[PDB]
């Protein structure tokens, strides 16, 4: 069974850091690329960050470049998302998502298609 | 036969002289075919690190 355990709840004031943790069950962590997508109320889904199957960070967003950071933990099947020096304008709901494509699906690396 | 008997006069008969033996002419090595491979081409052709 594929269970997503999201940890790091609490209250944070602007000007400080934040840290969220993704845990996955029912599938192998390394085989799929892991992405973060956020969606404030009264607005659609919007990509905020991502990282490939090879634990390669893809970049930082246009609005929050220089402060967000993303990392994987292939040893313990976990994921870290750290928010450096947050501001009150960054308030929204964070979302953790997994890819689908099976490894070596032929002509680039399979890293897309969030489903769960 | 003369130097087998340690003599200069060989008397009528049959004398075992030496040994005949064929030698190996070439070398043959065999193994089952190779099927699997290590995932190095999956790393060096990857899109990113």
């Amino acid at each position: 069974q594929v269970q997503l355990l999201e940890s790091g709840g609490g209250l944070v004031q602007p000007g400080r850091s934040l840290r969220l943790s993704c845990a996955a069950s029912g599938f192998t962590f390394d085989d799929y690329a892991m992405h973060w997508v956020r969606q404030a109320p009264g607005k659609g889904l919007e990509w905020v960050s991502g990282v490939s199957w090879n634990s390669g960070t893809i970049g930082y967003a246009d609005s929050v470049k220089g402060r967000f950071t993303i990392s994987r933990d292939n040893a313990k099947n976990s994921l870290y998302l750290h928010m450096r020096s947050l501001r009150a304008e960054d308030t929204a709901l964070y979302y953790c998502a997994k890819a689908v494509e099976m490894v070596r699906g032929l002509g680039a690396d399979p890293e897309y298609g969030m489903d769960v | 036969t003369k130097c087998t008997l340690k003599s200069f006069t060989v008397e009528k008969g049959i004398y075992q002289t030496s040994n005949f033996r064929v030698q190996p002419t070439e070398s043959i090595v065999r193994f089952p075919n190779i099927t699997n491979l290590c995932p190095f081409g999956e790393v060096f052709n990857a899109t990113r690190f």
